[PDB]
């Protein structure tokens, strides 16, 4: 019930996380998370209904999506929690993240295929089934399409933004949510997807297990923003067309509101989270 | 006011775009694309990476695909 920095996992925790992810894949459950995410990112538009992306509910929606996935992991092995990837710190291909005992490395030159780790196509254990093209193998090009992951100083600049979100509550917004998402400013969350490349750069980005670790750290940064800004909170707070207001429920669950997801501590804690 | 249509061969592949609110095709297979508020574009195979135009999104898809057929 503690989410830990990936860099701190023990060999046994890495093993159990890998095995639980692979069992959700085998049983068919994993692919439906990939599908859900793609459906939402293909439908979340700036000029219409938007829930999982490009909108204030980007953060609570991914928080609940990650909770669904973590609960599915825990049904296979109750000891497993989602770890997080602090990409401001572990910013090279040399990070133990990308070691063959954890997620495997970058893809080869020719076709971007990941050739090592538990998710390499050659293992037979990670078919890419939910996809936008014919290729059925995990791909990555770490640092190929953008040179650099965000730095801590860039992160700090975003954490300093006091307003949670602003009209028009889309990819054009000023404020924290859209700078954290990355459509404006120095670009945190979007740029990491682009830096990993392969399926992580696409609508079917949960095909790469690093998806979860990236979003767990995005989620941690929301929690950090909250501590920096106890006087700020989720907006909008009612009556906003096409956007999920604080007390409105969110699709696909329909039974939970951003209000139910602001306080992570109802569901989990971090290994380390600074006091305000 | 939609962008103009286009049709060219880019890296051996035919990319087409036309207003619909805008459709893109790679070798006759529709590619999901979306316009951002600021006028930039993305496709489903580059969905976190804004590019200025639909043709730019089509070319980015051809770059991404490395010869692979798109799936509907
Ligand atoms: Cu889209
Ligand atoms: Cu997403
Ligand atoms: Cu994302
Ligand atoms: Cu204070």
């Amino acid at each position: 019930t503690v989410r830990k920095n990936q860099a701190t996992l023990t060999a046994d925790e890495k093993r159990r996380f890998v095995a639980a992810v692979l069992e959700l894949k085998r049983s068919g459950r994993y692919d439906e998370f990939v599908r859900t995410h793609n459906e939402f990112i293909m439908s979340d538009t700036d000029s219409g209904e938007r829930t999982g992306h490009r909108s204030p509910s980007f953060l609570p929606w991914h928080r609940r999506f990650l909770l669904d996935f973590e609960q599915a992991l825990q049904s296979v092995d109750s000891s497993v929690t989602l770890p997080y990837w602090d990409w401001s710190a572990d910013r090279t291909v040399r990070a133990s993240l990308w070691a063959p005992d954890f997620l495997g490395g970058t893809g080869r030159s020719t076709d971007g295929r990941v050739m090592d780790g538990p998710f390499a196509a050659s293992t037979g254990n990670w078919p890419i089934n939910v996809r936008v093209d014919s290729r059925t193998y995990l791909r990555r090009s770490l640092g190929g399409s953008v040179a650099e992951l965000p730095t801590r100083a860039e992160v700090e600049s975003v954490l300093a933004i006091s307003a949670y979100d602003l009209p028009p509550y889309n990819s054009a917004s000023e404020g924290f949510r859209n700078h954290l998402e990355g459509w404006r400013g120095v670009n945190l969350h979007n740029r990491v997807h682009v830096w990993v490349g392969g399926q992580m750069a696409t609508g079917v980005s949960p095909n790469d297990p690093v998806f979860w670790l990236h979003h767990a750290y995005v989620d941690k940064l929301w929690a950090e923003w909250q501590r920096r800004h106890p006087d700020s909170a989720y907006v909008p707070t009612g009556g906003t067309p096409d956007v999920v207001d604080l007390n409105e429920t969110m699709k696909p669950w329909n039974t939970v509101r951003p209000a139910d997801l602001l306080d992570h501590t109802a569901y989990y804690t971090f290994d380390a989270l600074e006091h305000h | 006011a939609a962008p103009e249509s286009f049709d060219e061969v880019y890296k051996g592949r035919r990319i087409q775009g036309r207003p619909a609110g805008y459709e893109v095709f790679v070798d006759g297979v529709q590619l999901h694309v979306m316009r951002n508020a600021d006028g930039s574009w993305i496709s489903v195979v580059s969905h976190y990476d804004p590019v200025p135009t639909p043709r730019a999104a089509a070319r980015a898809a051809v770059d991404e695909l490395q010869g692979a057929p798109l799936l509907p």
